[PDB]
Formats: structure tokens, sequence, C-alpha cells
């Protein structure tokens, strides 16, 4: 299918405490694949998935530099953004940086993003032109003059369209064996009687991968929802995704429910009927 | 500046069976600002060997991290997710229920 | 592989 990398960078200001805390974690779909993390002992980047492990020291060398400096540029941006809104030292701010691109089957550039947040709401983000900037407030306008000054969209476009890419397509072959591979949900189903005359039928789908998934009660074939409570997909621990729908029936009905399965790893969607 | 209270769900990694070694995970999702504090709980005592995984977020710029011990599940024991967080008045206990 | 943020383009 088609494949993405996505890189998350979290710097939080801890005033009187230490310098910021820094945070950046990288993935490949829905795997990640290494860290970094200022208040670990290693200040270096670390793997977190076996298939990056066979990258050489300059690999290592060379994305260890660009977090640290990617750190101290985000402790400088904290003040820059401190004044721009004229808060107050004493307050801890953060800033969210997410970046990263997408490839199709055929390993095609297919979208790159570039976006960047303050205190959890848009701050500057690049437009999908891959040209031009959308500013979210007044100071973020500040930034936008300057960005446009500095040819700053040239840049991002050619990481996005380049060595983004490049390493994209690097790790899904390095990692075939897992990045392309998927895991069809295992789905249960169970009862839990809520009197005489109601019950809950739980519909469960474990151990899949990648995380999208789409889970409906139908009564008769037709999609419950409305009263379908649906819990967010959540990560097993091992690579693999969880998700549950439940639906409160009519005691003696509950034969005429079935649960609606689609996963990319399953050659056709299931319909179960309990 | 904001504030987004966090979603809790508490569940193991595998199916329930009594005696099997499984993990027992905490997930909290949609909260901003980062600093959170998890406990998993055994009959209400803190377990000490509990790990996280990395800081990352989702497309609304809220956080979401998973907490995690090795357990090994019996009929009787009880299990729990202790979360305090600058939303939340009091710490918030969510008790393991095997069925979700 | 992550980008630079040593530029001009990085500082707000």
């Amino acid at each position: 299918g088609s494949h993405s990398m996505r890189y998350f960078f979290t710097s939080v200001s801890r005033p009187g405490r230490g310098e910021p805390r820094f945070i950046a974690v990288g993935y490949v779909d829905d795997t990640q694949f290494v860290r970094f993390d200022s208040d670990a002992a290693s200040q270096k980047m670390e793997p977190r998935a076996p298939w990056i492990e066979q990258e050489g020291p300059e690999y290592w060398d060379q994305e260890t530099r660009n977090m640290k400096a990617h750190s101290q540029t985000d402790r400088a941006n904290l003040g820059t953004l401190r004044g721009y809104y004229n808060q107050s030292e004493d307050g801890s701010h953060t800033i969210q940086i997410m970046y990263g691109c997408d490839v199709g089957p055929d390993g095609r550039f297919l979208r790159g993003y570039r976006q960047d947040a303050y205190d959890g709401k848009d701050y500057i983000a690049l437009n999908e032109d891959l040209r031009s900037w959308t500013a979210a407030d007044m100071a973020a306008q500040i930034t936008k003059r300057k960005w446009e000054a500095v040819h700053a969209a040239e840049q991002r476009r050619v990481y996005l369209e380049g060595r983004c890419v490049d390493g994209l397509r690097r790790y899904l072959e390095n990692g075939k064996e897992t990045l392309q591979r998927t895991d069809p949900p295992k789905t249960h189903m169970t009862h839990h009687p809520i009197s005489d005359h109601e019950a809950t039928l739980r519909c469960w789908a474990l151990g899949f991968y990648p995380a999208e998934i789409t889970l409906t009660w139908q009564r008769d074939g037709e999609d419950q929802t409305q009263d379908t409570e649906l819990v967010e997909t959540r990560p097993a621990g091992d690579g693999t995704f969880q998700k549950w729908a439940a639906v409160v029936v009519p005691s003696g009905e509950e034969q005429r429910y079935t649960c609606h399965v689609q996963h990319e790893g399953l050659p056709k969607p299931l319909t179960l009927r309990w | 500046m904001i504030q987004r209270t966090p979603k809790i769900q508490v569940y193991s990694r595998h199916p329930a069976e009594n005696g099997k070694s499984n993990f027992l995970n905490c997930y909290v999702s949609g909260f901003h600002p980062s600093d959170i504090e998890v406990d998993l709980l055994k009959n209400g005592e803190r377990i000490e060997k509990v790990e996280h995984s990395d800081l990352s977020f989702s497309k609304d710029w809220s956080f979401y991290l998973l907490y995690y011990t090795e357990f090994t599940p019996t009929e009787k024991d009880e299990y729990a997710c202790r979360v305090n967080h600058v939303t939340l008045s009091q710490p918030k206990i969510v008790k393991w229920d095997r069925d979700m | 592989e992550v980008d630079n943020a040593t530029r001009f383009a990085s500082v707000y």
C-alpha cells in the first residue's frame, strides 16, 4: 500500500527547573522507530525498531546532531514566542512540530507536511502547495514574514520531496518484513446482560496492524451507530492495536445483530453474526 | 494557552487468563499540557515496575502515552489506573475490567 | 531521516 514517515517534536519549558524538556519520536506508518529524550541518560538518538539498527554510526551521529540542533532552536523559539505574546517568564509553554512525507505504492512522493504549534494550537503551517504558509494568529504572522524573507518554504519542500522520501524508501526496504505486513484483526464478540430485558453486545477487534479500522454494529443489516459506544483505538503494546464497539440491545433480539469490521489486512470486510 | 482533560483506558495486552503472564496497560490520550501522573495500582497499592512509551501527539496536537507493566491476573486481585493532571481536581482512578 | 533545524528558516 501507501506509506508515511512522521516526526513529532515536543519542547516544554520548565522555568526555574532544568532546560526545556525535549522529546522527539519518528514513525513509519504506525510503527515507532527512533526516539530522542533529553531526560534520558543517552543524550543520543536511540533505536525503537530493529530494522533501523542496521544503520551505520554515521547515521546515528547525524540524527543525533540534528536532534540536539532541533532542541536548541526550540529553546530559542520558546523565548521568542514569550516575547511576541508578552507572557511572563514563570509559566511553562510548549512548542510542537510535526513533519514528514507520504509515498504511494509506486514509491513516489504523494504528500508532504510541516506544521508548528504553540501551547496546543496551530501556530504556523506549510500549505499543501509546499510554497506558502498559513499563520494562525498575529504572532505567527511575524514568523511568516521572516520565513517568506528567508525562503523557508523552498527549503522545507526540498527536504520533504528529497531526503524525507529517500529515508522512508530505505526504511521500507530494510524493514519490509514488518513495515509491509498487515495483521488482520481477530474479532471477539461478548454478551453482557444489563437487566432481564437488555444486554450489551461488545464487538472486539484485536491484534491488528496498521491502526486504522472501522467497527460498526448492524441490526438486520442496518448500521446502528447513534447508540453504539465506540472506544478510541488503543495500542496493545506489542505493535498491534485494539478497539471495541458496544451496543445495548433488547433481550431476545441479539441474534438479529451483526458486527461489521473493515481493515486493510482483510481481503473483504467481515460481517459476524451473534 | 489551553487545557484538555485526559481520556483513560485500562486494559490488558492479551485476553486475560488467570495465572498467565500478561501486560497491564493504561492508555492516556487527548490531554494538554504534557505534564501527567499515571500510576498502575494493585489492590490499591502502586506498582513500581511501570514503564511508558515516548511522548507523542495526535492531529489536534493533544498528547498520548501508554503506561504498562507485566502482570499475572487472578480472579480476586483488583487492578486500576490512577491518573492526575492539571485539569483533574483530584486523581482519577479507573478500575481494570477484563471486559472493558 | 530528520530535517535540519540550523538555518534562518527554523527561527520564529
